[PDB]
């Protein structure tokens, strides 16, 4: 009632379009530089992520630098889960929000094989098997977003509160919408440490490719891999 | 209470494995060593210093009589000193891990799981388990790990306000001990963490997956039942936060250990195995030995 | 504070000063490889006495590393026996280092090595402990109650004023006198060349020597440092040389009691306290008093 | 001028009589003396209290200050007094009971070493330096006025009084003995010699008191027992 689970869904649908019909009809069952492309989707989706966050209730009435802290801390996993949930539409690889479809050859020959396969077996293959609904996705992310254990928050006792309201709302929804699946709400949250462990192995790759320097990294993605000055994020949140 | 028989008989199997392999007094911890009486190689040491700096502790050690020994570590400088608390730490590890590879080894589900995946599973949860156990002996008020006769007290930058919270490894323990968990809740986090499906190398992924799920609902409902209702409502959420933060703390630790080992080979062959330092049953020769006799 | 004594009185002062510096390391740098503490009744009234000796005589031991480490030791309070002989094998090693630093202090004294070997032994036996205390008072600190002995730092344990113990009261009273180092070495000569000690054959020689040192000391204070509020200082020093023999006596009975129950004394220590010529009986002292290497 | 070196002599003379004419004329050049020594000790303890009361300012001290001083000092104050009497005789020591003890009656009674020590360390030195009586009453007034004694109401008054004795004995010892320049020092040099002997004497008194086969009288017994003291506390207010 204060964090309407429907308001969360509106946010997800506003920043993520439908599964494309080519993907629906052909992708499923029954070389341009993978990494550059992956970092290009990352930068692209970072602008999207700010727009998504502003639609998630009460986020935008936080102190401005709290929103920065929350977003900077969780942007990594908010984007990994979002792309993992798109990829359940396809059979085998990952679908970036640029439309690009990556394989376990384009990933193995790129050195990102292990993380690639991990995301397949742990996020995609499990979001698919339990058929992860978008409202659940939008709530898990709101949870990942509202992390009060992040350093510098003016009032973690609201980010805590707002995380609690998502928790209560997602719990009510998960009960309502899936009674036949009783432990479903706790199987979603179980993906969080799986997300984190995968989320950090990606920064562990993003930094390794940032250091080699032979991987183009756009402005917003650069700002995220850079210790706080942040011009872009801080600007967007006021608009 | 308010559980399934299978659920309550799985907590019982953990609490069993716990006290059967977790001596709260560390009585059999013996013979452990103590701190006695380029431009790139500099950037390495520069970072290695920042690891151990936020992690400075006194080593209050008690004897049977009431004599208290006490080791106050050196202050930050160059050269090899924090390395001194390190063979002590190395030996504390070999005792902690041994009691971890026995916690798992005596768990029925873990027994049934094939060797190679038992090996894989420990390697991913080894460090994650030690902290879960060490939090059972942590005192937030005094900031020490009361490991029986041995104590590890937190040094004070400006004692007025710590902000040792700026070190995630510490903040975890303060965040965790704040929740005030029961022994069942603690041992349930240990199995959720021990039976994580995303550990590198796990072959029978489905079994471990469904297992972690089982331990999850069990922990979810222990809190719904045993603890009061509009009071501990947002627990498990808080516990889940900790199990997530554990993946980071494990992440931090491993890269940390890698760097220190690189400038100071100090790893027990056990440490090497658990943290992969230079077929899977053949590669892990000694972890192989500890399981199956 | 202008100066001026007889040439004889001048050479004898510097004879002590360049014997003191020659044999007294104020940092105890060469004191290592020593032992340290571990990391049936109605006669037991004898045991009650021993515990009474030590229960006013408590110290916090402390070792500094060259780094910045502080291996601090605090003493166990008493509820039984054997816990009390903690620092005893350590102190036994300390004294063995102090006493040969005492033996050598006298060994280089020209007047001393002129006395026959069976007289040097006798003079050392009764002055060994006396000499130890005066050496230790140089390194003693008032407003902390600790003997800062280089890397070692024997502190103090408040209970209630353990000035109820004369031993402690000595070091406190001797320290408020703020003696010059020239006065300390004269008290040592005075203590070392006391003719009353059991065995002194050449009584007249030693007696004369003492008086010389004594008047030299008084004259030192009389015409050096004589801020005319520094009268009575020879008196205060005399009162301390007097108290030093109550302390000597009472701590010899103390040592005897302890060794009676628990034997720990070093073959040196036994010779210096009695635990047929002397040289046959004090062969380790005999060897240390003929020694030139 | 506030601790007249003559008032000290008045005290010594008032409690110690002249050397006996038999001693002066013939002396100089049994089966347990220990009882007799103890008997002499108890006798001299009454004398000691009357002595200290004549010493200036000692009677204006707090009542229990006088007790503490006399109690801490009695043992060496008696040894000083009998070691000074014994320079009159050729050998052994002369107690105030007139009894002359030898180092055969002392060696066969166990008190050999300590007795010979008093001889060669106290008697043989008070003689060779010709220790006069005024210096005795001053050295004793020093031993008495020991401010390092537990319980003193005002240790800095006892401090001040020992100083005034130190000053007066200093002035006297210069005046009476100019040719002997370090005389005042060798006097004080006897103090640690007196302590080391004194503590060896209690080490004997307590040993014979333990055996029980050594009769010990009221005042000597009141001195050897822990604080209590009623005789002492009574005598001072008279
Ligand atoms: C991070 C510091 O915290 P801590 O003191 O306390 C946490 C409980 C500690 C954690 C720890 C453990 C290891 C082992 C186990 C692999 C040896 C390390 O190599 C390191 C560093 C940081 C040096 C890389 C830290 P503890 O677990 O040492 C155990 C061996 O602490 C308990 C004494
Ligand atoms: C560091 C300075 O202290 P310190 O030298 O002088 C006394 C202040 C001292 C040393 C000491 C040494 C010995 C040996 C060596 C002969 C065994 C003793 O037998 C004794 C006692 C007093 C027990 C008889 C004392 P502390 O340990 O004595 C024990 C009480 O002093 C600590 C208060």
């Amino acid at each position: 009632e204060d964090m309407p689970v429907e308001r969360i869904l509106e946010a997800e649908l506003a920043v993520e379009p439908k599964t494309e019909t080519y993907v629906e009809a052909n992708m499923g069952l029954n070389p341009n530089d993978p990494v550059t492309n992956i970092c290009q989707a990352a930068d692209k989706q970072l602008f999207t992520l700010v727009e998504w966050a502003k639609r998630i209730p009460h986020f935008s009435e936080l102190p401005l630098d709290d929103q920065v802290i929350l977003l900077r801390a969780g942007w990594n996993e908010l984007l990994i889960a979002s792309f993992s949930h798109r990829s359940i539409a396809v059979k085998d690889g990952i679908l970036l929000a640029t439309g690009l479809h990556v394989h376990r050859n384009s990933a193995h020959s790129a050195g990102v094989g292990a993380i690639f396969d991990r995301v397949l077996t742990e996020l995609v293959s499990k979001m698919r098997d339990m058929q992860m609904d978008k409202t659940e996705l939008g709530c898990l992310r709101a949870i990942v977003l509202f992390n009060p254990d992040s350093k510098g928050l003016s009032n973690p006792a609201e980010v805590e509160a707002l995380r609690e309201k998502v928790y209560a709302s997602l719990e009510a929804y998960c009960k309502h919408k899936y009674p036949e699946q009783p432990g479903r709400f706790a199987k979603l949250l179980l993906r969080l440490p799986a997300l984190r462990s995968i989320g950090l192995k990606c920064l562990e790759h993003l930094f390794f490719f940032k250091l080699i320097g032979d991987t183009p990294i756009d402005t917003f993605l650069m700002e995220m891999l850079e210790a706080p000055r942040h011009k872009i994020l801080h600007r967007l949140l006021q608009e | 209470q308010g559980l399934t028989e299978e659920q309550r008989m799985m907590i019982r199997e953990l609490m069993d494995a716990q006290m059967k392999t977790f001596d709260t007094t560390f009585s059999h911890f013996k013979n452990f060593r103590l701190p006695g009486v380029s431009r790139e190689e500099a950037a390495k040491w520069s970072q290695v210093r920042k690891d151990l700096c936020s992690l400075k502790v006194s080593l209050q050690l008690r004897g049977e009589d009431g004599s208290v020994w006490n080791y106050k570590p050196p202050a930050d400088s160059g050269g090899k000193e924090i390395f001194s608390l390190l063979p002590h730490m190395a030996d504390m590890s070999t005792y902690m891990f041994k009691g971890i590879i026995s916690f798992a080894k005596v768990i029925s589900y873990f027994r049934d799981l094939p060797i190679e995946d038992q090996i894989s599973l420990l390697k991913g949860a080894a460090f994650e388990l030690c902290q879960l156990r060490f939090n059972t002996v942590f005192n937030a008020e005094t900031g020490t790990w009361e490991c029986g006769r041995l104590s590890y007290c937190l040094e004070d930058t400006a004692g007025g306000f710590q902000q040792l919270l700026l070190e995630p490894m510490l903040k975890f323990h303060y965040m965790l001990k704040k929740l005030q968990l029961h022994e069942e809740e603690y041992v349930l986090m240990q199995a959720i963490s021990l039976f994580s499906p995303d550990r590198p190398g796990v072959l029978q992924h489905r079994v471990v997956d469904q297992l972690q799920e089982q331990f999850a609902i069990t922990l979810k409902s222990y809190i719904e039942c045993n603890r009061p209702q509009p009071a501990h409502r947002f627990l498990f959420l808080k516990i889940m936060a900790m199990l997530t933060e554990l993946r980071s703390i494990n992440a931090q630790h491993t890269q940390r250990l890698l760097r220190i080992q690189d400038i100071h080979p100090f790893a027990t062959p056990l440490m090497q195995e658990l943290f992969g330092i230079t077929s899977l049953t053949e590669r892990h020769k000694i972890l192989h030995r500890l399981l199956q006799e």
